[PDB]
RNA sequence: AGCGUGUGCCUACCCUACGCCGGCAGGCGCGGGUAACCCGUUGAACCCCAUUCGUGAUGGGGAUCGGGGAUUGCAAUUAUUCCCCAUGAACGAGGAAUUCCCAGUAAGUGCGGGUCAUAAGCUUGCGUUGAUUAAGUCCCUGCCCUUUGUACACACCGCCCG
């Protein structure tokens, strides 16, 4: 079926966001876009903050691919 | 007391400089590391990453580069770093050491010292290319 | 970047339900006599940034990017960018938008069908009017 | 009636290298390479035809080859007729074709009608 | 001394078939730092036994027709999903690469005999080299079918079947082709 | 018929040029200076001294 | 990068660096080059590295059209080409059927030459990136050789019986 998603924040969904993407040990724009229903700026551009919140580990960076972990 | 050989690709001629130097290695005078293809940034250092520094530690390398394209021009930088190491060492070093280069080069790969030699075939009439046809028809 | 709330989901100008959460560049798209090309000079001459999309924007800055689609010749926008530079009628530059596209390109194939002329009639046949051929393409909804 | 925000009467009296300006692309850069020596011997002809026309009657039609001809503003009115390849067509100038060629207004076609499709 | 990529090494893989061992490359002296390496592989037949099986995937992940030169492209896919695998299993990504192209190539094909629209097939063996020959083939468009219009990327769409292919799950497009080649097989045998 | 018949522009295009042996303006070869037919630059190749070598 | 081309018997017709004016297509001067001397280190395109977009007929795709502007020409209307806005269709990987190909190959990707006042979706060459599979058979389509059947031989598209 097509693909409703939100383009910018939820209040609930910011919930989800904020407590177990720190709990993946995979966190990348193409997985985020699925879970939790976005588009792929949000999980493009939301995710970027979490790397100055010092909680989440980054893998390596690309153009096509972006790789997150948690930390520890 | 200088050595210059070139190594070779389909069309690129890399040749590198040996003189009695202190390791630092030079294509077009910029570092192997700012070379613009880094995805085969290990392909440029295999020659030094194999051998280690401590045998590249007594020359200075300028490689010069043109023609070919970018893989071609990685293909011929590398094959002149070890065509010009092991001219350096049959010229101001012994044999022995040489041949402990040479074995170790042509184990990794071969065409760290011999020329790769196939080169583009001509298109004919009849096709788009060299083997290709163009597309017949019936009736 | 947070949460919004005063949330403009459909913005309704110039009698076009645009989208409002789309990017505030490729919004104004959906209108007719507006592009990509157009949207973009209008925004950075009204000084807003594009990274922002169309449901977040003040209404001053939803008034102040329509009142530069009516009369854009004051902004320093150049003759080059309208949609009809030297009107036949009038002589007048300007960029004609969504009520008013069919309403004068009707009155400029019209225009053409009153003259009798060799692009009118071509228009008025149905058939292709630029010096196509005509043998073997243009087969689809002809019978 | 105008023509880019001014009447035919001021195109009557506007001069040669001033109405340039008002035209497309092709027409004007026509006019800066010049009108030839069986252009000029045409509009003589309209002039001709005008000044003894009736001061309530339209010309006479006048046959011509210039398809090529712009119609200049100091054009409307006549009765022309440009060729076809077969015949010479009537043409009425009105005020309204004033940046058109005088070539595509005989049509030099008949408008295709098909029939039945034989051994394909 | 050689990993792959400068970081992935080679010492712990082990391949678990004899029938694969003498084909499936490096665990000994085909270790190299990279993918690339140009050679004259397709020079003679059974050569390419002896060329490093990363290269045999990035050289199988170009075959559409939009992507048909591309081995820089390739090459960055591998890594980015030699990454992904890592962190979605813990262990050493190459180990998973044997196991996957161990488990995922058929043992008993058809060959088909017939006339003019009819077919009678006929089961027989499969050679161990075609095995690894349908292995990458079938890994590589379950990778391609998978990732076509959708907002997965191609690194993860071939991690995500290169795990599933290792664990023998029935999610995975290649072994769903291969117990159904081995089931219209064994229809006839 | 003074100012007419060779009258007409024929200072470039197909028909300003034939060839030189021929008199024919189809097929024509201008590289080099040549202006050759096609079929003529064919049959007085050798003496030329264009040799057919691959 | 590589192959190339460049002021012409009649013959008008060019490769162009550089400075200025232009969003741009172009316009002015001003030099070089009959060429390994100048364009030219031929500062090509995919490729590579960053930002944006986020699986929807969408920013993919660009057809078809309305206005302008500029070169080529004696002439551009049945649009010569080129530039700028705007419009934004089919198309979601393709049935029966069928083509080409074995290694620097297929395919991608640009570049020169011919045509050329204007001009390449063509062809002819050149590079650049660069594989999968095969190293076999006579199943199909055909070619051929040897035995051999023929009441066939303007020769199976034959000859011939109701
Ligand atoms: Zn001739």
């Amino acid at each position: 079926d097509k693909l409703n998603n939100l383009v910018l924040f939820d209040k609930a969904t910011y919930d989800k966001l904020c407590k177990e993407v720190p709990n993946y040990k995979l966190i990348t724009p193409a997985v985020v876009s699925e879970r939790l229903k976005i588009r792929g700026s949000l999980a493009r551009a939301a995710l970027q903050e979490l790397l100055s919140k010092g909680l989440i580990k980054l893998v390596s960076k690309h153009r096509a691919q972006v790789i997150y972990t948690r930390n520890t | 007391q200088s050595v210059q050989v070139f190594g070779r690709k389909k069309t690129a001629t890399a040749v590198a400089h040996c003189k009695r130097g202190n390791g630092l290695i030079k294509v077009n005078g910029r570092p192997l590391e700012m070379i613009e293809p880094r995805t085969l940034q290990y392909k440029l250092l295999e020659p030094v990453l194999l051998l280690g520094k401590e045998r590249f530690a007594g020359v200075d390398i300028r490689v010069r580069v043109k023609g070919g394209g970018h893989v071609a021009q990685i293909y011929a930088i590398r094959q002149s770093i070890s065509k010009a190491l092991v001219a350096y060492y049959q010229k101001y070093v012994d044999e022995a050491s040489k041949k402990e280069i040479k074995d170790i080069l042509i184990q990794y790969d071969r065409t760290l010292l011999v020329a790769d030699p196939r080169r583009c075939e001509s298109k004919k009439f009849g096709g788009p290319g060299a083997r290709a046809r163009y597309q017949k028809s019936y009736r | 970047l947070v949460i919004p709330e005063k949330f403009q989901h459909i913005l309704r100008v110039l009698n076009t339900n645009i989208d409002g959460r789309r990017k505030i560049a490729f919004a104004i798209t959906a209108i007719k006599g507006v592009g990509r090309r157009y949207a973009h000079v209008v925004l950075r001459k009204a000084d807003i940034d594009l990274t922002k999309r169309a449901g977040e924007l003040t209404e001053d800055e939803v008034e102040r990017v329509i009142t530069i689609m009516q009369n854009p010749r004051q902004y320093k926008i150049p003759d080059w960018f309208l949609n009809r530079q030297k009107d036949v009628k009038d002589g007048k530059y300007s960029q004609v938008l969504a009520n008013g596209l069919d309403n004068k390109l009707r009155e400029d194939l019209e225009r053409l069908k009153k003259i009798r002329a060799h692009r009118g009639l071509r228009h008025f046949w149905g058939l292709r009017v630029r010096g196509q051929h005509t043998k073997t393409t243009g087969r689809r909804g002809r019978t | 009636f105008t023509y880019r925000g001014v009447d035919l009467d001021q195109l009557l009296d506007m001069s040669y290298e001033q109405l340039m300006q008002l035209y497309s692309a092709r027409q004007r850069r026509r006019l800066n390479r010049g009108l030839r020596r069986k252009q000029h011997s045409l509009l003589k002809r309209l002039r001709k035809a005008k000044k003894e026309a009736p001061p309530m009657e339209k010309p006479e039609v006048v046959k011509t080859h210039l398809r090529d001809m712009i119609i200049l503003p100091e054009m409307v009115g006549s009765m022309v007729g440009v060729y076809n390849g077969k015949t010479f067509n009537q043409v009425e100038i009105k005020p309204e074709m004033i940046g058109h060629y005088l070539g595509e207004f005989s049509i030099t076609y008949k408008p295709v009608k098909h029939g039945r499709p034989g051994i394909g | 001394d050689i990993k792959l990529f400068g970081k992935w090494s080679t010492d712990d893989v082990q391949i678990n078939d004899i029938s694969l061992q003498d084909y499936i490359a490096v665990k000994e002296k085909y270790a190299k730092y990279l993918p690339h390496s140009a050679g004259r592989y397709a020079a003679k037949r059974f050569r390419k036994a002896q060329c490093p099986i990363v290269e045999r995937l990035t050289n199988s992940m170009m075959m559409h027709g939009r992507n048909n030169g591309k081995k820089l492209m390739t090459v960055r896919i591998v890594k980015h999903a030699f990454e992904i695998i890592h962190l979605l299993t813990g262990e050493n990504p190459l180990q998973v690469l044997v196991n996957a192209i161990i488990n995922s190539g058929p043992r008993e094909d058809s060959t088909r005999i017939g006339r003019a629209g009819t077919v009678r097939r006929q089961a027989v063996d499969v050679s161990p080299l075609r095995r690894v020959n349908q292995a990458i083939w079938l890994l590589c468009t379950g990778a391609r079918e998978a990732a076509f219009r959708n907002i997965k990327t191609i690194a993860e769409c071939l991690a995500d079947e290169l795990i599933n292919a290792a664990k023998g799950s029935s999610n995975s497009y290649a072994i769903k082709k291969k117990d159904e080649l081995e089931r219209v097989a064994k229809s006839n045998r | 018929h003074q100012q007419l018949y060779w009258s007409h522009p024929r200072k470039f295009g197909q028909g300003s040029r034939s060839c030189r042996v021929c008199s024919n303006r189809h097929g024509l070869i201008r590289k080099y200076g040549l202006n050759m037919c096609r079929q003529c630059f064919r049959q007085y190749a050798k003496d030329i001294g264009f040799i057919k070598l691959d």
